[PDB]
C-alpha cells in the first residue's frame, strides 16, 4: 500500500526513469550504432 | 470477474468493453476514462490497419503503388514515395475537429459520457447502446491478430494470408 | 577546404589503419572463437561505420567535420537534430512547468516534490507532447509569464 | 502438544490442512508470517506435480520429431535440443506472462491476507468441485500431499543418474 | 610568445579591475536619488534578468564545450 | 553477570515509514521547506547517537545495520567469485600464470568500449584484474570453475543470512542494552571465536586443501590430473605420498611428538622460488600459531564462571602517579559511547590495513603475486588508502566522543582529561615537530633542488655529495639479514627478501630484491614522519580542542558539524572538531600520496623488473631512484612525467579507460576547488538570481532551492578532492604497470 509511495519518491523515480532513458540510449545504440547523421 | 478477489480498482463495471480485468492496477493513477479512450482509439486504428492487412488483394491499386502485398518496407516504400508526411497533415486536419482539446492528459474533453467524438454516425441505426460492448472486442481482437500479421512478416516473413491453409514452418 | 568525404584519401587511410590495426588483434584467435566472431562483427562495425559517413565533409585530416549554417545540403548534420532536440527538451521543460504549476496548488506542496503524484506526474509526462501550440496558446492567454514576483533592493 | 510430534503446541499454525498434523519443527513460522510460505508451498507443489508427470509421461516415449531421450535431464541433448529449436523460449515466456500478470497481484492477495493462498479459481468440474467445507479441505490436502510426494519423488527422479545414467523405466528394469 | 601572454594576463587583470571598481562604485559611490530611475537604476532593476541570462549562456557553453571535449576524448 | 535478554517483536516491518522520508529525526520530519532538508536527510541518516538519547534503541539500530554491511560484503565477494567463475580466464590463468594476464570483467560490446577488452591471453579478452583475486584463489586451492560458482552461491546464501539476520535483529528479536554492554563476553568471543576459530579452521583448509593442491601445482601439474580438494580427505594415501606425516595420523599430535609434523608445518620464511609466494607450510603453521595463541588469548575475561578479568579491575589498577587517578573511568567511557569505540577500532583497523600493505609488498603471501606487478602494486596501494581514511575516522570519532558523549562527572582526574589540562603542551610540541620535520624533510629537497640547479652537485645530499645514509634502518635491516641462523634459530631463510639474501627470480621476473636504503630513502622517510605528524597535529587538535577551546569556549554547545562561530574574534571560520577532520582528509591525501609515490618508484628502481641470463639485473626504471629522489625536478621529471608515458599514450589501446580515468579524475579534482574556495553566501543569491528566472515562468520549485550549507559545501569539496585526486593516481598506477607487468 505504502510501498508504491516509496516507489514514488524522488531518487527511486529518478532511477526508474533515468534507468529507463539510459536504457533507451544504450538499446538505441546497440541497434543503431554510429549515428552521426539525422 | 477476475476470480481471486483482485477486482475493485478505479474502473467501473458499466463502462463499455468491461470484463473485469486489471491485474496490474493500471486503472489506478492513469485516468480510467483516458485509458478507455486510448483503448477505443487504438482498437479502431488497429482495426482499420488490419483491414489494410485484409484488403491487400488485387482490388484498388490506383496508379501509384504497383507493390502488392509487401507489409514490411511498404512503409519505407512510401516514406521514399512521399505523401506519408501528407497523411499526417490530413489526420491532423481531422484531429483539430475530432477531439478539439487534443492534449493527452491535460484537459481531456469529457462532455458526452462516452469516448466517441462528434457522433460520427451517418447511418445511425444503433445509438450508444451495448453495441459499444461489442465494439471493443472487435477492436481488441483487431489489435492482437494485427500483431500476428506483422510478426508473420517479421520472423516468418513469408506472406500475410498464406499461413492458414496447410502452411506451417 | 572541405572535401566530400567518400573520396578523401587520408580518410581512406584511416579506414585502412583502423581495419588493419583492429585486424592485428584478429591474428590471435581461431576461426570459431567467440572473440574472433566479435571481431568479425567489429570489422562489420568499421566498414559500415565508414561507408555511412559518405556524405560528410572530412577535410585535410580525414576526420568528418560538420556544418552549422543550415545550408539545407547539410541539414541532416545539425538542424534536424536541432529541431528534434528542442522538441525533446521543450517536452521536458513543458512537463516540468505544468507539473510545478499543478503542485503549487495542492495540500502539501513540499511533500509533492519528494513523493511525486505518479497519477498527475504521468498525466503531465505524456500530456506535454504538443507544447509548441500549447505554450503558444497559454502565452496568448497571459499565463506563461508572470509579473511582480520577488526582487532584491532595486 | 498440539503437534503429533516431540513438542511445539501451535506455534503459529494449527488450522491449516495438515490432516495428520502440523509438522513445523524448525523456526520458519516463528518469523515468516506463514501466508508467504503457504503460497510458496502450494505453487511448488503444483509445479512439482507438473514436473513428475512430465518425467513419467516423457518416459513413456513420445516425440513429435526429436532425438532419443535416454534421460529427461542432462541439458544438451534434451534441453538444448529444445532451446536450439527456438522452442522453450516461449514456453518460459508464457509463464513469464502468467506469474507477472495473474500471479503477482494474486501474491498481493497473499500480502493482505484475503486469499486462502492457493486459489486461482479454476474448478472446471461438475459433481465434485466443492468450494465449501468438506471436499475443499480434504481435496486440498490431496493436492498438498500429492504435491509433496511430487517434490521428493521428483527429487529421486532427478537424482537417479550416477549409478544409472538411464531412464527410470530402465531403473525399474534394474533390481 | 611572451608579449602576447603578457598582455593577455594584464588584459584580464585590468578587466577584473574594471568590474571590481564597478562594484566599488555601486557600493561606496552610488546615489539612486540623483540617479532617480536613471539608466543605472534601470540596470539595478533588471539585474536579475542580467545574471540569469549570463548564467544561462555560461551553462550552455559549459555543457557544449565540455560535452564535446569529453565526447571527442571518449 | 551474563545473560541474554532480547525483546521480541519490537518494530513492525511495514513499508509505512518509507513513505515518510525523514521519519527518523524529530528535527527533520517537518518536511522540506528548503532543499537543505534533502541533504540533511542523508547526513542525519546515520547519526544514530543523535536520533534519540536512549542507548538501547540506538544500539539496536547499529547492531542491525552491521548485518546490512556484511550483507553488502557478501554480495560483493559472491560477485568476485561469480565474476571469477563465469567471466574470468582463471582456469586458463592456472595453466601458466606468468604469461596470462589476469582478467575477469568482460566489457559489453557497445560503441568503442569493446576496445577495453584487453587480449590478456587465455583465449579470451576483457579488462585486466589488478585486485589479485586469482593469487588468492591459487593459494586457496580453487581448481576449476565449479568451486567459484558454488562459493559465489554460498556468498549469496550468507548475504541472505545477513539480510534476514539484520531484519531479525532490529524488528522481531532485538536485544537489550544489558546484552550489548557485556564486553568481557564480546572480547571473549571475538578473540577466541571469530579470530581464533577463524585462523584454526583456516589452518584446516590450508592443510587439507591448499598444501596438497599447491604442492601439485608447485610440481607443475595441469588442473586436470589434480584431484578434488575433497578427494584428499577420503583417504590419506593421496596425501601420504605428498606429505608422509599424514600417515601417522593425529597420534604424534596427542603424544606431543610435534617433530613429526615437520612436513606439514615448518618455519622457513623466505619465498618459494617456483611460485614466488610464501611457503604454505609456513602459512598453515602460522595460522595454527594464531589459533592457539588467540584461543589462549580469549580466555582472559571473566563472564559467568569467576575465572578471568573484568576490564574495570584492570584499568583501575594502573593508578600511576603522573596521572593521579589512573584509568578510573574508561570502562564507563567505552561501554556507554559508540563513537569512542569507533575511534579506537577505526584507528587500529586502519593501521592494521597499512601493516597489511607493507607485509604484502615485502613478503608476498600468494603464489605468483610478485610476478604480476600490478596486483603486487595495487594491493599495497589500496590497503594504504583504507589504511589511511580509517585513521581520520578515529580523528572524527574521537572528536565526536569529545563533543557529544563526553561527561566530566564520570571523567574527572583520570588519564583522559589530564591530557586536556595540558593540550596546549600537546599541540604545541606537535607544532614544533611538524615544523622541525618540515624543514628537515622538505628543505632538504629544496636544498638539493637548488644545488642541482645551481650546478654545485657536490653540495647536494646525494650518494656522492653530503651523504645522509640511514644508519638505523640499514643496521636493523642487517639484523634481519642475520636472522635465520643466529636468533631465529630454527629458521632457514630470512623473514623477507626485502632484508637479506639474493633476489628471487620467478619466470624471468623479480619477486623480491634486497632493498637498499641510502640517503634518498632517508629523506622520504622524513617526509613520511612529517606528514604523519601533521595529520596527528590536526587530528589531535581536533580532539583536544573538540569541546572547549580557549578561542571558542563552548563547542559542546554548538555541536560537532557547526561551520564556525562568526566574524567575531576576527573570524572563526572552520573551527569545529569536524573541520579538523576536513583538513585531515586533505593531509591524508598528501601523506598517502607520497607513501605510494615512494613505493611505486623505489620499487620500480630497486626491486621490480626482469632478469636476463647470467643473473643480470634490469629494473623497470633501471636504478633511477637514489640519483633522482633527492631533488624534486628529479621527482617530477623522473617519476610524474616519465611514468606518465604509458598512461598518456594509451589511446586506441586497451588501457585507454585509464586514459579516461586520468583526465576526468583531474576534472573532479579541480571540480573540488569550486566547493573549497567559494562559499554559500555567493551561491545562495546567484541561485536566487536564477530563482527570479523561474518565478518569471512559474517554474518555481516548491521545495525552496537553497545553496548547500557550509559544512556540506566544504565536505563535498573534500569528497571530490579525494575521488578526483585518488582516481588520478589510481589510473596512473594501473595504466603504468599493466603496460609493463
Ligand atoms: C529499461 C530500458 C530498456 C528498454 C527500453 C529495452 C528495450 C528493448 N530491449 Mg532490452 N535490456 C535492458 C533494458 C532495456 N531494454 C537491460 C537493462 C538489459 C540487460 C539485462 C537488456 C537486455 C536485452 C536483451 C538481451 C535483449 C533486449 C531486447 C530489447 C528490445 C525488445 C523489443 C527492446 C528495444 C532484445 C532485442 O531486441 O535485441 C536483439 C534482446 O535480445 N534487451
Ligand atoms: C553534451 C554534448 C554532446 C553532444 C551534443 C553529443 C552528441 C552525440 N554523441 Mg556524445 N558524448 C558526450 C557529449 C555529447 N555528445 C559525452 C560527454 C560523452 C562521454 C560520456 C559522449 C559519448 C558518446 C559516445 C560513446 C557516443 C556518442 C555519440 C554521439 C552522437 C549520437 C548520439 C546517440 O547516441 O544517438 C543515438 C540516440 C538516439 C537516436 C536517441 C534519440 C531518440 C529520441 C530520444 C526519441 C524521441 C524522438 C521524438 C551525437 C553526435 C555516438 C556516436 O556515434 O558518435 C558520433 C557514440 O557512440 N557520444
Ligand atoms: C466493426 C467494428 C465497429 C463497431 C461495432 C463500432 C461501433 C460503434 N462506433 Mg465505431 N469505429 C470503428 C469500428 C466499429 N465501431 C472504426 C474502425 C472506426 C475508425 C474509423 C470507428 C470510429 C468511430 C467514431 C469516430 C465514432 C464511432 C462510434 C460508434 C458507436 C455508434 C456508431 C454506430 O452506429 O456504429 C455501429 C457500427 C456497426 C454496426 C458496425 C458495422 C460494421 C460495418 C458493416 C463494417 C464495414 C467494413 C467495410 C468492409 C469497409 C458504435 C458503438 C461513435 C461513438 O463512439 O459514439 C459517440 C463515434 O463518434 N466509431
Ligand atoms: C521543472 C523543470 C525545469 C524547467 C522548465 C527549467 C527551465 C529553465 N531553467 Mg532550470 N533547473 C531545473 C529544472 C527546470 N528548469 C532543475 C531541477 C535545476 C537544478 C539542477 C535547474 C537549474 C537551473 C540553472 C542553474 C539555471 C536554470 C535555467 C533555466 C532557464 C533556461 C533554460 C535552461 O538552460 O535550463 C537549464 C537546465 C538545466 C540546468 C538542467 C535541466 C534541469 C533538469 C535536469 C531537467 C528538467 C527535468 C525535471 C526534473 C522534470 C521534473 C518534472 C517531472 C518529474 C514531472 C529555464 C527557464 C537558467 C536560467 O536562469 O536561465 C534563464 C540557469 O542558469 N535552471
Ligand atoms: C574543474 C573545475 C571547475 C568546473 C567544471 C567549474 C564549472 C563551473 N563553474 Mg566554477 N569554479 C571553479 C572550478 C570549476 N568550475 C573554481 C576553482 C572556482 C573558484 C572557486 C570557481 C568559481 C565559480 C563561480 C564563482 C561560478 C562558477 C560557475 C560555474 C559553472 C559555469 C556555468 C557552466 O559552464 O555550466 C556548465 C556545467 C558544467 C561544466 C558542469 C560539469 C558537467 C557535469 C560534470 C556533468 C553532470 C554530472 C555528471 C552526469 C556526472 C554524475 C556524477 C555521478 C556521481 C553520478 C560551471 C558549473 C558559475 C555558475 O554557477 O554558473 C551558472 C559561477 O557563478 N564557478
Ligand atoms: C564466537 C561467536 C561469535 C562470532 C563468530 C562472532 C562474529 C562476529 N560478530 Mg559477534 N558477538 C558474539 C559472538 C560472536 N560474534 C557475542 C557473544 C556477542 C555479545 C557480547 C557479540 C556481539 C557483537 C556485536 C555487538 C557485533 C558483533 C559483530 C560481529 C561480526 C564482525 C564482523 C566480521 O568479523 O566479519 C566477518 C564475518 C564472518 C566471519 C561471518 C560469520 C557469520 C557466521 C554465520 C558465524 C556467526 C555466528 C552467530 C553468532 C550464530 C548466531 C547464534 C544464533 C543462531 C542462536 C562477526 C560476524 C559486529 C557486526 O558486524 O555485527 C554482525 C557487531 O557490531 N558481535
Ligand atoms: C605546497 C603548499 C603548502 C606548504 C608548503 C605548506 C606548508 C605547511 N603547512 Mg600546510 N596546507 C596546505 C599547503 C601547504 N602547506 C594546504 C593546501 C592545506 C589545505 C588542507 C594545508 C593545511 C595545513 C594545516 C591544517 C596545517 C598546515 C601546516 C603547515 C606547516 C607544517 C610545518 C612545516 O612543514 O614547516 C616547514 C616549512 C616548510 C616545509 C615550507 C618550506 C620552507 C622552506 C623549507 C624553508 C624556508 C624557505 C626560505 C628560506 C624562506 C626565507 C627566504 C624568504 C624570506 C625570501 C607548513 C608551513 C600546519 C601548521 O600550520 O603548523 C605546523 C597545520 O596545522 N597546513
Ligand atoms: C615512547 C617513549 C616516550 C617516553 C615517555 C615517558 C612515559 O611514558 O612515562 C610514563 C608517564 C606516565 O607516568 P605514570 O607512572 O602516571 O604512568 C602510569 C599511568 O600512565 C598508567 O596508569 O607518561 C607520561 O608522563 C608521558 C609524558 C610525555 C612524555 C613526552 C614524550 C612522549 C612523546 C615523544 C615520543 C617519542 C618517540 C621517540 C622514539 C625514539
Ligand atoms: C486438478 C485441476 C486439473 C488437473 C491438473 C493435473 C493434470 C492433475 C494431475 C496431477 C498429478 C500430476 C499429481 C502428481 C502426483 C505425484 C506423482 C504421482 C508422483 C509419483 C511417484 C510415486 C509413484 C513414487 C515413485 C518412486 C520414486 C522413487 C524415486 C523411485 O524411482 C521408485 C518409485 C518410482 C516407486 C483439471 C483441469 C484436470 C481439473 C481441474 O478441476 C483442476
Ligand atoms: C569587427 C568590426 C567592428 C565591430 C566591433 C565592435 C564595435 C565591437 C563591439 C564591442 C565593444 C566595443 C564592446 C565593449 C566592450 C567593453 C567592455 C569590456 C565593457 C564592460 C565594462 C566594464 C568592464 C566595466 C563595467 C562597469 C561597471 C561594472 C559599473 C560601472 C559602469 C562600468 C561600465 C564602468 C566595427 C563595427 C568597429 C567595424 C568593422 C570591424
Ligand atoms: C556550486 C556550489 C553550490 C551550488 C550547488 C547546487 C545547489 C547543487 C547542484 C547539484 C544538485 C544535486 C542538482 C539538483 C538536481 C536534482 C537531482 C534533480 C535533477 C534531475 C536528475 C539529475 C535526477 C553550493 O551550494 C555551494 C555551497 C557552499 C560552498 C560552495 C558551493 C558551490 O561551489
Amino acid at each position: 500500500m505504502n510501498l508504491k509511495k516509496y516507489l514514488s519518491t524522488a531518487p527511486v523515480v529518478a532511477t526508474l526513469w533515468l534507468f529507463l532513458t539510459a536504457g533507451i540510449l544504450i538499446e538505441l545504440n546497440r541497434f543503431f550504432p554510429d549515428s552521426l547523421f539525422y | 470477474a477476475l476470480p481471486f478477489l483482485s477486482k475493485p480498482p478505479n474502473l467501473s463495471p458499466d463502462m463499455p468493453g468491461y470484463r473485469g480485468f486489471d491485474p496490474l492496477r493500471f486503472s489506478d493513477a492513469f485516468d480510467v476514462n483516458w485509458l478507455q479512450e486510448g483503448e477505443i482509439k487504438n482498437g479502431r486504428v488497429a482495426m482499420l490497419a488490419c483491414l489494410h492487412f485484409f484488403v491487400t488483394e488485387f482490388y484498388q491499386f490506383p496508379f501509384f503503388a504497383g507493390a502488392p502485398k509487401l507489409a514490411g518496407p511498404a512503409h519505407d516504400y512510401f516514406v521514399k514515395s512521399g505523401a506519408m508526411i501528407q497523411i499526417l497533415a490530413f489526420i491532423g486536419f481531422l484531429e483539430f475537429l475530432l477531439h478539439r482539446g487534443k492534449v493527452l492528459y491535460s484537459d481531456m474533453e469529457w462532455k458526452g459520457r462516452k469516448p466517441g467524438e462528434l457522433g460520427f454516425n451517418p447511418l445511425n441505426l444503433p445509438n450508444d447502446k451495448a453495441m459499444r460492448d461489442r465494439e471493443v472486442n472487435n477492436g481488441r481482437l483487431a489489435m492482437l491478430g494485427f500483431a500476428g500479421i506483422i510478426h508473420g512478416e517479421f520472423l516468418n516473413g513469408k506472406m500475410p494470408f498464406e499461413q492458414i491453409t496447410n502452411f506451417q514452418p | 577546404v572541405l572535401t566530400p568525404c567518400q573520396q578523401s584519401e587520408a580518410f581512406h587511410k584511416r579506414e585502412i589503419n583502423e581495419v588493419r590495426t583492429l585486424e592485428n588483434r584478429q591474428a590471435n584467435y581461431e576461426a570459431n572463437s567467440p572473440s574472433y566472431l566479435a571481431l568479425q562483427s567489429q570489422i562489420d562495425q568499421v566498414h559500415k561505420r565508414f561507408d555511412k559517413y559518405g556524405t560528410l565533409l572530412c577535410g585535410q585530416d580525414g576526420l568528418p567535420h560538420l556544418i552549422t549554417d543550415g545550408d539545407w545540403r547539410h541539414a541532416r548534420e545539425f538542424t534536424i537534430p536541432a529541431l528534434l532536440f528542442l522538441y525533446i527538451t521543450g517536452w521536458i521543460g513543458w512537463v516540468g512547468r505544468s507539473y510545478l504549476k499543478y503542485t503549487k496548488e495542492t495540500k502539501n506542496p513540499t511533500e509533492q516534490e519528494i513523493i511525486l503524484d505518479v497519477p498527475m506526474a504521468l498525466k503531465y509526462m505524456l500530456s506535454g507532447f504538443l507544447w509548441p501550440l500549447s505554450a503558444w496558446q497559454e502565452y496568448r492567454s497571459g499565463q506563461l509569464l508572470a509579473k511582480e514576483d520577488e526582487i532584491t533592493v532595486s | 502438544p498440539s503437534m503429533p510430534f516431540l513438542k511445539r503446541p501451535s506455534k503459529l499454525d494449527g488450522s491449516l490442512p495438515g490432516g495428520e498434523g502440523c509438522f513445523d519443527p524448525l523456526g520458519f513460522t516463528e518469523v515468516f508470517s506463514l501466508e508467504w510460505l503457504r503460497e510458496a508451498e502450494i505453487k511448488h507443489c503444483r509445479v512439482a506435480m507438473l514436473a513428475v508427470l512430465g518425467v513419467i509421461a516423457q518416459e513413456f516415449g513420445t516425440f513429435d520429431f526429436y532425438n532419443a531421450k535416454s534421460k529427461l535431464q542432462l541439458s544438451p541433448d534434451l534441453h538444448n535440443q529444445f532451446v536450439q529449436n527456438g522452442a522453450l523460449q516461449q514456453i518460459l515466456l508464457f509463464v513469464c506472462a502468467w506469474e507477472f500478470i495473474v500471479g503477482l497481484p494474486a501474491l498481493i492477495e497473499s500480502v493482505n491476507g484475503n486469499r486462502e493462498p492457493g486459489y486461482f479459481g479454476f474448478d472446471p468440474l461438475k459433481l465434485g468441485g466443492t468450494v465449501g467445507s468438506a471436499q475443499w479441505k480434504r481435496m486440498q490436502a490431496g493436492e498438498l500431499r500429492n504435491g509433496r510426494l511430487a517434490m521428493i519423488a521428483f527429487g529421486g527422479f532427478f537424482h537417479q543418474q550416477l549409478l544409472t545414467k538411464q531412464g527410470i523405466i530402465e531403473q525399474l528394469a534394474h533390481f | 610568445s611572451a608579449l602576447y601572454t603578457h598582455h593577455q594576463y594584464i588584459a584580464g587583470l585590468l578587466i577584473v579591475g574594471a568590474f571590481a571598481h564597478g562594484a566599488i562604485f555601486f557600493i561606496r559611490d552610488y546615489d539612486p536619488e540623483q540617479n532617480q530611475d536613471n539608466v543605472l537604476a534601470r540596470m539595478l532593476a533588471h539585474k536579475e534578468a542580467v545574471i540569469s541570462h549570463l548564467s544561462w549562456v555560461s551553462l550552455f557553453l559549459g555543457f557544449h564545450t565540455l560535452g564535446l571535449y569529453v565526447h571527442n576524448d571518449v | 553477570q551474563v545473560k541474554v535478554v532480547v525483546d521480541r517483536d519490537v518494530v513492525p516491518t511495514s513499508f509505512e515509514k518509507w513513505a515518510k522520508p525523514g521519519h527518523f529525526s524529530r528535527s527533520l520530519a517537518k518536511g522540506p521547506k528548503t532543499t537543505t532538508w534533502i541533504w540533511n536527510l542523508h547526513a542525519d541518516a546515520h547519526d544514530f547517537d543523535s536520533h534519540t538519547s536512549s542507548l538501547e534503541e540506538v544500539s539496536r539500530k547499529i547492531f542491525s545495520a552491521h548485518f546490512g554491511q556484511l550483507a553488502i560484503i557478501f554480495i560483493w565477494l559472491s560477485g568476485m567469485y561469480f565474476h571469477g567463475a563465469r567471466f574470468s580466464n582463471y582456469v586458463a590463468w592456472l595453466s601458466n600464470p606468468t604469461g596470462i594476464k589476469p582478467s575477469a570483467q568482460v566489457v559489453w560490446p557497445i560503441v568503442g568500449q569493446q576496445i577495453l577488452n584487453a587480449d590478456v591471453g587465455g583465449g579470451m579478452q576483457g579488462i585486466q584484474i589488478t585486485s589479485g583475486l586469482f593469487q588468492l584463489w591459487r593459494a586457496s586451492g580453487i581448481v576449476n570453475e565449479l568451486q567459484l560458482y558454488v562459493t559465489a552461491l554460498g556468498g549469496l546464501g550468507m548475504a541472505g543470512l545477513m539480510i534476514f539476520a539484520g531484519w531479525f535483529h532490529y524488528h522481531k528479536a532485538a536485544p537489550k542494552l544489558e546484552w550489548f554492554q557485556n564486553v568481557e563476553s564480546m572480547l571473549n568471543h571475538h578473540l577466541a571465536g571469530l579470530l581464533g576459530l577463524g585462523s584454526l579452521s583456516w589452518a584446516g583448509h590450508q592443510i587439507h586443501v591448499s598444501l596438497p593442491i599447491n604442492k601439485l601445482l608447485d610440481a607443475g601439474v595441469a588442473p586436470s590430473s589434480i584431484p578434488l580438494p575433497h578427494e584428499f580427505i577420503l583417504n590419506r594415501n593421496l596425501m601420504a605420498e605428498l606429505y608422509p606425516s599424514f600417515q601417522q595420523g593425529l597420534v604424534p599430535f596427542f603424544t606431543l611428538n610435534w617433530k613429526q609434523y615437520s612436513d606439514i608445518l615448518t618455519f622457513k620464511g623466505g619465498l618459494s622460488p617456483v611460485t614466488g609466494g610464501l611457503w604454505l607450510t609456513d602459512v598453515a603453521h602460522h595460522h595454527l600459531a594464531i589459533a592457539v595463541l588467540f584461543l589462549v588469548a580469549g580466555h582472559m575475561y571473566r563472564t559467568n564462571w569467576g575465572i578471568g578479568h573484568s576490564i574495570k579491575q584492570i584499568l583501575e589498577a594502573h593508578k600511576g602517579p603522573l596521572t593521579g587517578e589512573g584509568h578510573k573511568g574508561l570502562y564507563e567511557i567505552l561501554t556507554t559511547s559508540w563513537h569512542a569505540n569507533l575511534a579506537i577500532n577505526l584507528a587500529m583497523l586502519g593501521s592494521l590495513s597499512i601493516i597489511v600493505a607493507h607485509h604484502m609488498y615485502a613478503m608476498p603471501p600468494y603464489p605468483y603475486l610478485a610476478t604480476d606487478y600490478p596486483t603486487q602494486l595495487s594491493l599495497f596501494t589500496h590497503h594504504m588508502w583504507i589504511g589511511g581514511f580509517c585513521i581520520v575516522g578515529a580523528g572524527a570519532h574521537a572528536a565526536i566522543y569529545m563533543v557529544r558523549d563526553y561527561s566530566p562527572t564520570v571523567n574527572f582526574n583520570n588519564v583522559l582529561d589530564r591530557m586536556i589540562r595540558h593540550r596546549d603542551a600537546i599541540i604545541s610540541h606537535l607544532n614544533w615537530v611538524c615544523i622541525f620535520l618540515g624543514m628537515h624533510s622538505f628543505g632538504l629537497y629544496i636544498h638539493n633542488d637548488t644545488m642541482r640547479a645551481l650546478g654545485r652537485a657536490q653540495d647536494m645530499f646525494s650518494d656522492t655529495a653530503i651523504q645522509l645514509q640511514p644508519v638505523f634502518a640499514q643496521w636493523i635491516q642487517q639484523i634481519h639479514t642475520l636472522a635465520p641462523g643466529n636468533t631465529a634459530v630454527n629458521a632457514l631463510a630470512t623473514a623477507s627478501y626485502a632484508f637479506g639474501a639474493d633476489t628471487v627470480t620467478v619466470g624471468s621476473k623479480i619477486a623480491m630484491m634486497p632493498i637498499k636504503l641510502g640517503t634518498a630513502d632517508f629523506m622520504v622517510h622524513h617526509i613520511h614522519a612529517f606528514t604523519i605528524h601533521v595529520t596527528t597535529l590536526i587530528l589531535l587538535k581536533g580532539v583536544l580542542y573538540a569541546r572547549n577551546s580557549r578561542l571558542i569556549p563552548d563547542k559542546a554547545n554548538l555541536g560537532f558539524r557547526f561551520p564556525c562561530d562568526g566574524p567575531g574574534r576576527g573570524g572563526t571560520c572552520q573551527v569545529s572538531a569536524w573541520d579538523h577532520v576536513f583538513l585531515g582528509l586533505f593531509w591524508m591525501y598528501n601523506a598517502l600520496s607520497i607513501v605510494i609515490f615512494h613505493f611505486s618508484w623505489k620499487m620500480q628502481s630497486d626491486v621490480w623488473g626482469t632478469v636476463t641470463s647470467n643473473g643480470a639485473i634490469s629494473h623497470i626504471t633501471g636504478g633511477n631512484f637514489a640519483q633522482s629522489a633527492i631533488t624534486i625536478n628529479g621527482w617530477l621529471r623522473d617519476f610524474l612525467w616519465a611514468q606518465a608515458s604509458q598512461v598518456i599514450q594509451s589511446y586506441g589501446s586497451s588501457l585507454s579507460a585509464y586514459g579516461l580515468m586520468f583526465l576526468g579524475a583531474h576534472f573532479v579534482w579541480a571540480f573540488s576547488l569550486m566547493f573549497l574556495f567559494s562559499g554559500r553566501g555567493y551561491w545562495q543569491e546567484l541561485i536566487e538570481s536564477i530563482v527570479w528566472a523561474h518565478n518569471k515562468l512559474k517554474v518555481a520549485p516548491a521545495i525552496a532551492p537553497r545553496a548547500l550549507s557550509i559544512t556540506q559545501g566544504r565536505a563535498v569539496g573534500v569528497a571530490h578532492y579525494l575521488l578526483g585526486g585518488i582516481a588520478t593516481t589510481w589510473a596512473f598506477f594501473l595504466a603504468r604497470i599493466i603496460a609493463v607487468g
